């Protein structure tokens, strides 16, 4: 309790009552977890703290069916550069609509 | 919890407790769940189930007890002690 | 300072201010300066 | 007009400003 | 410059002109 | 001939093109 | 060059005319 | 700013901001 009353982990203390334990990991490891303490119902996860940012367990199981890191970074890229790409995709398309209305109607004829 | 022990748990066959923990009135129902979930008072019937439903989202902390007759027991422990609590269990478990 | 964090479980979504301004010095830099910056970020990862 | 010239309009086109282009575009076409 | 006149001198840019506006558009962000 | 044919809507402007699918939608 | 008969010329020409008409236009755009 | 301190920026935070990244690119733009 006195070390987190002056911490920037002061919001962690309602937690801190009665009998308590930390799981601590380097990773956040939260699937394995979680899917053993859906074995024994009894158990309740009060919440934590990953990455410098706190979390509940609604959070954690957000968190635990969310995909992994380097996707996301990827599709960074990709959505900073959507606006170009929609841009590009309008030029292409006036030319492009031509060709595809002529192989409708081959279909057609 | 001791006399939990000696007083089994054979007429209930479902316990459940719902509390937010980050609510700063919850530690009572926290106390009930420390004393309902021993080994002491589990393995007098494995016909009991004990749930546990924390939730973070604001609401008044409650205890559900489901009896095998029509005996439904539920108790917001908001304001209201475990020792209390407790007792009250008991009792509507002597029926 | 504390995270103060998950305020309720309904909340839209609040974001601090810190990672609001660098979403407006995207918007209002030009393209040649996203150009660049998307070049660095491809060299980092693909 | 000029290819070369309508090219570095753009990019030194804002963001914000980039989505008009398109949506005018649209309606015209 | 002005958001009015970008569009219609896009549009009046013929097709050859606007294959030649993806292709310097694409090489200058990639 | 059919590279004539393809040049004209290559010279042609956006919005004559524009005019050019609407009207091959009509029929 | 008028728009009226590129729509004429598209839909009164034969098929393999008009599968003539793609190829060429996929390496002009 | 500077070109090269945006981009340790955007890889130094970590999955949860950059989420918040990607939906407010969506609805700024579009």
């Amino acid at each position: 309790k006195p070390f987190l009353e002056d911490s920037k982990y002061q919001n962690l203390l309602p937690l801190f009552v009665g009998h308590n334990m930390l799981l601590v990991s380097e990773e956040p490891k939260v699937k394995e977890m979680v899917r053993i303490l859906r074995t024994v119902p009894f158990l309740p996860l009060l919440g934590g703290c990953i990455d410098d940012t706190i979390l509940s367990r609604q959070g954690f199981i957000n968190y635990s069916k969310l995909p992994s890191l380097p996707l996301v970074q990827g599709e960074l890229v990709g959505g900073l550069t959507c606006l170009t790409a929609q841009t590009h995709s309008l030029l292409q398309h006036q030319p492009l609509q031509l060709t595809t209305l002529l192989d409708q109607y081959i279909r057609e004829q | 919890a001791a006399a939990l022990a000696r007083l089994g748990l054979r007429p209930v066959k479902q316990v459940r407790v719902q509390f937010c923990p980050f609510e700063k009135n919850v530690e009572s129902t926290r106390t009930f769940l420390q004393t309902v979930s021993s080994e002491k008072v589990r393995s007098t019937n494995l016909n009991c189930s004990v749930i546990a439903d924390v939730r973070h989202d604001g609401s008044e902390p409650c205890v559900d007890v489901l009896f095998g007759d029509g005996h439904r027991l539920i108790m917001r422990g908001a304001h209201l002690t475990a020792l209390e609590m407790l007792t009250a269990f008991a009792s509507h478990i002597r029926a | 300072e504390a995270l103060a964090g998950a305020p309720l479980d309904n909340a839209p979504k609040e974001y601090p201010p810190k990672i609001q301004q660098l979403v407006q010095d995207i918007a209002s830099l030009t393209l040649l300066e996203i150009s660049d910056l998307n070049e660095l970020l491809k060299k980092t990862l693909k």
